[PDB]
Parts: structure tokens; sequence; C-alpha cells
């Protein structure tokens, strides 16, 4: 299937560049990478009822869909 | 597009319905994104990545985004593509509703900012590419979900009928704005990427 663009896929070119940038990562940065890095945790963590329980509350308010279903 | 009809348009059940349609809406946009595990050190490579894309670095390889992707079909990417901006509008206008109001804006805010570090990455390969000479050999490169999408529901709800969902979509490219230049560092040479 089709998904947005993966972030590992766009640093892979730099998977054996050993370099240190030139600007000294500061407070802030850091703060944002970790926000970054607790709602990408949060991304991959939907389970089958997260889709399923509203489908079966759904159908019963329009007759098409629970056809459909 | 039941959940879509019935969460924006407007019995004493109707909150609940509604609760139960955008559960299923950020669900479904949360698969269509996906999931990803990145290196332990991301920080440094997105740095090295600013640092390329500030100076013209020559030495990027790039090999991995010549591959051609012939085998997949772009009318079923477009298709997805469509369905994938429908529920970011849909998300958008959620807004309007007092109870549904900082779940959405916290998702939109963290969904802007990772669309950002996705910009950059994209903005350090197109800059590699722009040099590339002529070959046969090479085509395009793989098929996915435009982020760009979020430009195009921005766009569309601007002018809505609406106070908070014109307020959101202004706040949506301040935040952008606000994430780019706490990544470069300073606001000198953010106008140097593609996205504006």
């Amino acid at each position: 299937d089709f998904r947005t663009l993966p972030i590992s896929q766009l640093v892979a070119p730099y998977a054996k560049d050993s370099r240190e940038p030139s600007v000294m990562i500061d407070d802030k940065f850091e703060a944002f990478m970790a926000n970054h890095r607790r709602f990408l945790a949060e991304l991959g963590d939907v389970r089958a009822r997260d889709v399923l329980e509203p489908l079966m509350q759904l159908q019963h308010i329009d007759a098409n869909f629970a056809h459909e279903l | 597009d039941l959940a879509i009809q019935k969460l924006t348009e407007i019995r004493q059940y109707d909150p609940y319905y509604k609760r139960q349609a955008l559960n299923l809406i950020i669900a479904q946009t949360k698969l269509r994104v996906g999931f990803d595990s990145v290196p332990e050190d991301l920080p440094r490579l997105v740095r090295l990545q600013v640092e390329d894309l500030v100076k013209k670095n020559r030495d990027v390889d790039i090999s991995l985004f010549e591959v051609s992707d012939k085998e997949r079909s772009i009318a079923k990417k477009n298709e997805e593509q469509a369905l994938l901006k429908r529920l970011l509008k849909a998300l958008l206008y959620a807004e309007s509703i007092p109870e549904f109001k900082q779940e959405v804006d916290a998702l939109l805010v963290n969904l802007a900012r990772h669309f950002t570090l996705i910009e950059i990455g994209r903005s350090v390969i197109d800059m590699k590419k722009a040099y590339t000479p002529f070959d046969t050999k090479s085509g395009e490169g793989p098929l996915f979900i435009d982020n760009r999408v979020l430009s195009e529901a921005i766009l569309e709800s601007l002018a809505n009928e609406n106070l908070e969902v014109r307020e959101a979509a202004k706040r949506l490219i301040k935040e952008m704005h606000n994430a780019a230049v706490t990544v470069f560092g300073s606001p000198m040479h953010v106008p140097r990427m593609t996205f504006w």
C-alpha cells in the first residue's frame, strides 16, 4: 500500500557518515526531537478495536453501510 | 464517507455518534501516515542534512531515489492521496466543536512538525538531483503520498464560515515556520527550502 515518505529512507544516505555538525545542538532542538520521538512511538499503536468498534456502532443509523458491512 | 458526513454536517444521541466518527477518522489518518523506526542519533543526521543544504555539497549518495518503481499503479496512489486530503480537511473542520478542539489541535501540530522534518530531507534530495546528468538506465524514485495535501486542506479551510477553522489554519502555517526556524537554528537560511 501507499504511505507518506518515511524519515529512515531520507537519512539512509548518511548511514556511513561520521561527521560533526558545525552548529552545536541546543536544548530547544533536543526537546523538539524528544517530542517528535514520542509522537512517532504513538503513531504505531493502532489496534483492531480502534477501527472495528466505531463501525459496529455507526451501522445502526445507516442501512446502506450495514448492507456494505 | 459516512463518518465524514456525520461529523461535518449539523436527537440527544448525536454527540455519541460524532465521537465514534471522530475516533474512526483519527485512526484512519494514523494508518495512512504510517509507522517508522528511526536511528538513535537522529538529531546529528538532521543537522548534517541542514549543513549540506546550506552549502552545496555534491558528495551526497542518492542512488536509493534513482530506482524505478515499475510494478505499482499510479492511479491507486492518486486515489489514496485524495482520500488522505479529505481526512485532513475533516480533521481541520472538527476544530469548531468545543469538546474536540484540544485533541485535534495537538494531533495537527504534531503532524505539521513531522512534515517539516520530511520536507528538509526532500529539499536535500531535490538539490542533489538537479546536477545529475542524463542516463537511460536511471529512472524516477519510489511512489508515495505527497505530504503537501496539507497545503490544499489549509487553502480550502482559510475561508470557512467558522472563525475557529480560519484561526487554526493560520496557526498551522505559523507552526510550520516556527519548526523550520527551530531546526535550522536561525531564520537566515529557512527560505532555501522548496516548500515555501
